[PDB]
């Protein structure tokens, strides 16, 4: 009957389903991990109104203290949960804008430098928008993600 | 006919483990079979009481589960009680007049007593986290979901302790009871001797463990540690029980006892494995119905399932039947937590001159 | 047709001892009779294992003994051996089908463990003052002079088992097994469920503390104290026992239990009778073998006969049977420490001068 915090602001009631469905998508195709040691290695303290994006982090960290020789593969359910809160926390969601709608906003807010646009036209973004692979993500390890966004 | 002492003077370290001669004197100084007398040894070492383990703050954690987690908690304690209610009585109801050696015959009545204490702990955890113990007890009998296994586990048990008195009433041979005619064989006997103990080898090594991830599931929540500390208690003893029905199935299946028993061994490798797939299977549909309005951190129809598959190839592998289950690794890996224990600072410049830089 | 789990949903607390609906459900939270419960409680408290006791000094003893005291001795160690041997499984074999309470049934299969821990100890004492226990074990079953004794016991117990199998396999009724005519009658079997429990009361009470003399006569001689130490321990257990089929007996003879069991109490009142003051006769009897080759300081087979008579007086009427030997003080007293655990200077010339001399 308690309430969880969403990214939005809003709440809904708990449900553990959604946790097992992110786990289940990380640990997909690995070797020798668990969703349940997951879970429980997490030692995630409910409360009523407790944020989501702190719940993913925690079980982030639970995923990242698993990596062993036993169970090397944690290394890649551990960024694959990284990758997944890191999309959230710049774009909202997680497939990541289009090359040139993000330069744009980025340039506007003083994050970027300004050459960006001047040197390089909007049909040349979209051409290289093509050569991204967003899927490349999916071959870090949680070393490498932490790294990235630290 | 069964006699408690048997008058002839027999060689007990050659009897058979089961069918020979009644055991007479019950000595200790000999083995025929010595794992049995290890089992005895370490079984003593082990004894425990119930009421040496504070419960009682096990009430405030069990309180303020969810509705649907307390559900979980209680049918698998429900389910547990029945078990070793069976197990409580049944080895020494169904073994005792088979066995003709002193070391199976004690052990399977220190086995016996052993599980009398786990019916005994059953009562000391219902009483001090439920208000009325008698809720739960009633359940255990009507309860839909477990009576269907309840009826099908004490069948193997029943149908051996039939055949067994017509053996010792009749013997062996054709005979006539009321008209009707009953043939009492000793092979048919040793067959359905082999195929009780391949359930009991089910019963106590695959679906107490199922249990098992239950009780402890909870456990690595810091909730229900009472509880946790009984059912720990338990899986330790649980171990050595599946340890003596696995040596008796694997010395009558090799025919190291008696060479009939090898055939025969055999001619049941097929009801075998039907036994344990069909245990496996029950216990994923009773993983079904505890997780039917939700589940809880680190236990889901999934992951239970899974350690099915996953225990069950381990313990037929044990006794020598096919595995029914792909290969997998340990789904809940945390479980085994729960069921086994200056400057040397001189110099040689002449050592260093012999360089060439 | 025995069943280890019962279908039928019963309030066990309004089955009988014996012969009702086959306990299903192990409970512990109530109890119909409460003294199997305490009796359980204290039985798991006295828990105690042979080889944490120090038999270091009994073998030098031992070998130092006089040859005819190492026949007393050994001789009803022996006797001792054999007739725990018979307890170790009887009571589990013969009173398990037929218990229709679950307090009861724990109490008996608790019993049966505890008597195995004593089959374990005379192992533990004969291995630690012999060359080789082979010898000692070998001529349990093979020495006339015991022998004789174990068919008496084990009758009682293996006629129970027999008419308990025809009960369950052909039901009560008239039936004719290969021709010849069977009669199964339920007060016949009743009957001899009493007989049986009457013949353990009698081992239990009055043939094993004939027994503690003797272990306890060497004792009180500051010899072989390792024996007297397990021996102690052994006869606390044993305390608890007798209490058991007391309670028993006198549950069904008053009919508190059973109202038909109190009709049969009384047609067996005589066999009762006759079967105790036999048991005394053979324990006298076996004092005769005891001393057939010399006595020794505070017991010889005049004492040890007393004590048989003054301990079955006590034993009989404790279960409302006549008194068959003359009244006795106890001849052993000693044996009882075993089988429980300026001048106030003032002066009133007043006070004198109220006087007449
Ligand atoms: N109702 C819920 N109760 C408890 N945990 C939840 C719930 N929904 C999602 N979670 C968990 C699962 C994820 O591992 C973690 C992050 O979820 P996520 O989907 O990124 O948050 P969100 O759903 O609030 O944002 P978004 O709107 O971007 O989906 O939160
Ligand atoms: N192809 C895929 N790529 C990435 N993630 C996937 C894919 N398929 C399934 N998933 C997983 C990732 C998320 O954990 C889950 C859906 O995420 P999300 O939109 O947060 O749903 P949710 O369970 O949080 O519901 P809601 O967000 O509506 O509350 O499914
Ligand atoms: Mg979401």
């Amino acid at each position: 009957n308690l309430l969880v915090t969403k990214r939005d602001g809003s709440t809904e009631r708990i449900n553990l389903d959604k946790i097992h469905r992110v786990l289940d998508w990380a640990a997909e195709g690995l070797h020798n991990v668990s969703i349940s040691q997951v879970e429980l290695r997490s030692h995630i303290q409910f409360y009523d109104g407790i944020k989501t994006s702190d719940i993913h982090e925690t079980i982030i960290k639970a995923a990242a203290d698993l990596i062993s020789r036993d169970a090397p593969d944690y290394q890649y359910l551990a960024a694959r949960l990284a990758i997944f809160h890191l999309r959230k926390k710049a774009y909202g969601q997680f497939e990541p804008p289009a090359l040139y709608d993000h330069v744009v906003k980025m340039v506007e807010m003083g994050k970027y430098d300004n050459h960006l646009l001047e040197d390089y036209t909007e049909e040349e973004f979209k051409q290289m928008d093509t050569f991204i692979d967003h899927d490349r993500d999916m071959t870090f390890s949680y070393a490498a993600v932490k790294q990235l966004e630290g | 006919a069964y006699t408690t002492f048997s008058q002839t003077k027999n060689d007990q370290l050659k009897e058979p483990m089961f069918f020979g001669q009644p055991v007479n004197v019950a000595r200790y100084d000999q083995q025929k079979y010595d794992i049995f007398e290890k089992l005895i040894e370490k079984q003593l070492s082990f004894f425990w009481r119930p009421e040496e383990v504070d419960v009682s703050r096990d009430r405030i954690d069990y309180q303020a589960l969810p509705e649907h987690e307390k559900h979980i908690f209680i049918s698998n304690l429900k389910y547990q009680t029945l078990l070793d209610s069976i197990q409580g009585r049944s080895p020494n109801v169904a073994l005792l007049p088979l066995i003709s050696i002193p070391e199976l015959e004690t052990w399977v009545e220190t086995w016996a007593f052993s599980e009398t204490i786990h019916s005994r702990s059953y009562t000391h955890i219902i009483r001090n986290i439920v208000n009325d113990p008698s809720v739960v007890f009633d359940d255990i009998v009507t309860n839909e979901q477990i009576q269907k296994r309840a009826e099908g586990i004490s069948s193997y048990y029943d149908e051996l302790i039939e055949m067994t008195s017509y053996w010792h009433l009749l013997g062996e041979g054709t005979h006539t009871v009321n008209g009707k005619t009953v043939t009492v064989s000793l092979r048919e006997l040793k067959k359905k001797l082999y195929l009780c103990l391949m359930s009991v080898n089910a019963l106590e090594a695959i679906r107490f463990y199922v249990s098992f991830a239950c009780s402890f599931a909870f456990a690595e929540r810091e909730l229900m540690e009472g509880n946790a500390k009984i059912i720990r208690l338990i899986a330790r003893d649980e171990a050595l029980h599946l340890t003596g029905t696995q040596h008796m199935l694997n010395l009558l299946r090799s025919g190291a006892d008696d060479p009939e028993m090898a055939e025969i061994a055999e001619e049941c490798k097929q009801e075998c494995y039907d036994l344990f797939v069909q245990a496996a299977q029950q216990e994923k549909d009773w993983a079904d119905y505890l997780f039917r309005d939700g589940s809880m951190i680190g236990l889901n129809k999934d992951i239970l399932c899974q350690y099915v598959e996953y225990i069950t190839n381990i313990r037929m592998q044990a006794v020598g039947l096919d595995l029914p289950f792909q290969t997998r690794s340990n789904p809940i890996p945390w479980i085994n937590t729960w069921l086994v224990s200056q400057i040397d600072s001189e110099v040689d410049t002449d050592d260093l001159s012999n360089f060439q830089l």
